[PDB]
RNA sequence: GUAAUACUCACUUUAUUUAAUGUAUUAAAGUAUAACUGCGUUAAAGUGUAGCAUAAGACUAUACAGUAAGAGUGAGACCUAUCAGCUAGUUGUUAAGGUAAUGGCUUAACAAGGCAAUGACGGGUAACGGUAUUACUUUGUAAUAUUCCGGAGAAGGAGCCU
């Protein structure tokens, strides 16, 4: 269906290329699975020689880590704020790797810092994903603190 | 070719199997095992060609199913079992024991040994690291794992396997001035005294005081000293005289 | 943190983690420098600088394995790519003479060497795994263009 | 069919998967369908409804060797100028998806790069590549469907299950 071969592309000089064999099963691809937000759902895959893969169609209640106090706690996922490569994913609410989100601060026990205090009055905090959702099958990430919060907030919608 | 190969051809067979390149077309492709592809031979050729105990395929099953064949102290009934380097095979009947290493002309030989040598076995360490729950381990060439050994045994030193309790008993370290045995390369079956150890090769001395250089992976030290001699040597002792002296013994030496 | 390289993601290195409220010198002493093969030193600009590159072998991920070749630079127009020209000689058995052949190899340039390397001087490279469609090696060291015969004044003596 | 991505040789794979083999580590009551018995169907090829129908079976995980395979880098190889300019996913940067895995392998955004008289880009072949082996020789030429190793296809094309 979808191949990853290299025999079809042009040469370094720009001349055309010619094929001599059919499509092999060794280089075999799949379509994109866009992980949405909703009620949870996980389907299984079969890879080469056993080795089962997990893909997540609709994800909820991802895990996150507090960097200062060094504890890990679960939270809900509300909205997406920024996506690096394509800016259309923010209106469709798809979660991929390295895309910042907005999480509930209910179970989280935060320390007293100047920056997080004003958002902690409301329910929301910020986090950034660090795991492949479509292949591992679950999201994990870090909570934004310090100058890392200064970098992303210049890129927000405003 | 979408998968593995299962048929082997007699012309690409190794010449060290001493087969005839006559009327046959196919040869036995042996099983996967602990030894490499070069140092292994099938078992069904040993009972037919080198040892002479059977004539055809029927008499092979008779000796094997009677459970007298004992390789490394274990009974085996499969004809495709690979016999490697250095292992001791024996028959339970008649108390016959053999050690397997190469001759002088790159061929397999079988040398009758004693029951005091029939117990143990020699191998060479290749790798060592500490496994789970803080337990040390030492890995040999054939793939056996061994734990809780002496800390004076290094990565390249040889061991002595008891073969019945499967415990490391004795070891010989790696240094200069040791007797050595080689098993691969263009020079096989040479027995030599170490003179200089380089980082990748070893500069050695034959019993006929010659010289040859050989990589470190292809050798196995059998004794630290000449007086040690942990195993029994072959009859030629691996001297492998040159073609000049083979031309000298036929017609006499050139008088000058 | 540095604006020498335009970013779309937070510029940190892999595996090097610390407290978020961190000073400039505390960030500076935690930069991980890779280890190299013999005969090669890490440059001075690999340590004091603040850039983060995925493909530079000093403070990076790519490990160089294999042979080492040489050449002369040809072009420096694009970003982090240079074209190295390699000359050699082939032997013809019938006429018993030699011919001259040439190749072009595009290699990856680290951001350490910026104003030094010009057009017309040697570069010592090293082959790695594949990095692009046409990019497979990495610049390691350079020498200046030789000055054998040129006009020298008395102050040049 | 393919003038090189195929083949030969020298290197890398910390960038990867492996049933059957060897040595070791670990863990341990309930629930279908067949064959059978019995009613049938159509020119043929095959198929249906019952007997709460009824059996054996199914609901541990990893290391290191060992075989097998995938993926890269570089060098070599027929005739033609009445074929002198060619290339736009084409060359590079950042980011993501996908694969067992490196990689414009695919997609967004930006930039203008990449190759050539040391022959690019085109056209032809009554072109499967090496090799064991034959001739003729003063530094080597010519044949090699034929023995063996390697690659591709099952009227022509495409797609997929186990
Ligand atoms: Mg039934
Ligand atoms: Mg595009
Ligand atoms: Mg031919
Ligand atoms: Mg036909």
């Amino acid at each position: 269906g979808i191949n990853h071969r290299g025999e079809h592309k042009r040469k370094k000089s720009g001349g055309k290329s010619v094929l001599h064999r059919k499509k092999r099963n060794n280089r075999r691809g799949s379509q994109m699975a866009a992980t949405k937000v909703g009620s949870t759902k996980v389907v299984e895959k079969r890879a080469r020689g056993g080795n089962k893969k997990y893909k997540a169609l609709r994800l909820n209640e991802g895990e996150f880590l507090y960097k200062s106090g060094n504890i890990i706690n679960s939270s809900k996922i509300i909205e997406v704020m920024y996506h690096p490569t394509n800016n259309d994913y923010v209106r469709t609410n798809t979660i991929t790797k390295s895309s910042v989100v907005k999480i509930s601060s209910e179970g989280i026990k935060i320390q007293d810092e100047e920056d997080l205090k004003e958002m902690y009055e409301k329910g929301y905090l910020y986090a950034v994903i660090n795991s492949r959702p479509g292949q591992v099958g679950k999201a994990e990430g870090e909570i934004l603190q310090g100058s890392k919060l200064e970098f992303y907030t210049n890129l927000f919608k405003k | 070719t979408g998968g593995p190969r299962k048929h082997l051809n007699r012309k690409v067979a190794p010449t060290s199997w001493k087969l005839d390149k006559s009327i046959g077309t196919y040869a036995i492709r042996p099983h996967s095992g602990p030894h490499k592809k070069d140092l292994c031979i099938p078992l069904a050729y040993v009972l037919e060609k080198f040892l002479e105990y059977a004539n055809n395929r029927k008499e092979i099953q008779i000796i094997l199913k009677s459970k007298n064949i004992k390789i490394n102290g274990k009974i085996i009934e499969k004809r495709k079992y690979p016999v490697g380097f250095g292992d001791v095979l024996s028959i339970i009947k008649t108390d016959e024991h053999y050690r397997v290493f190469y001759g002088v002309d790159k061929n397999f030989t079988f040398i009758k040994i004693d029951k005091e040598e029939a117990n143990f076995k020699l191998a060479k360490v290749t790798n060592k690291k500490v496994m789970y729950e803080n337990v040390p381990y030492i890995f040999t060439n054939d793939g056996a794992c061994f734990k809780y050994c002496d800390p004076a045994i290094n990565i390249n030193d040889t061991v002595k396997i008891d073969l019945e309790t499967r415990l490391v008993v004795d070891y010989v370290s790696f240094k200069e001035g040791d007797v050595v045995f080689v098993m691969r390369g263009e020079d096989t079956g040479r027995v030599g005294i170490i003179k200089k150890i380089q980082n990748t090769t070893v500069i050695c001395e034959d019993l006929s005081n010659k010289e040859f250089e050989t990589s470190i992976d292809s050798m196995i030290v059998i004794g630290d000293n000449e007086e040690s001699l942990l195993i029994s040597l072959p009859e030629e002792k691996g001297i492998r005289l040159t073609a000049l002296e083979e031309s000298n013994l036929k017609f006499g030496e050139i008088v000058e | 943190i540095d604006t020498t390289l335009k970013y779309k993601i937070f510029p940190e290195q892999k595996g090097v983690s610390l407290d978020p409220y961190a000073t400039a010198e505390e960030l500076k002493a935690s930069r991980r420098i890779n280890e190299m093969r013999e005969g090669f030193t890490v440059p001075k600009t690999a340590i004091d600088a603040t850039y983060i590159d995925k493909k530079c072998p000093f403070t990076g991920d790519v490990k160089v394995t294999g042979k080492i070749f040489e050449g002369v630079v040809y072009k420096m127009k694009a970003d982090k790519t240079i074209v190295v020209r390699i000359n050699r000689l082939v032997y013809n058995k019938k006429y018993r003479r030699y011919g001259r052949r040439h190749t072009n190899v595009s290699t990856h340039m680290s951001p350490c060497f910026e104003g030094l390397i010009h057009v017309g001087d040697t570069v010592i490279c090293g082959e790695t795994r594949r990095l692009s469609k046409t990019k497979s090696s990495v610049v390691l060291d350079f020498r200046k263009k030789s000055t054998e015969g040129n006009f020298k004044r008395l102050e040049d003596f």
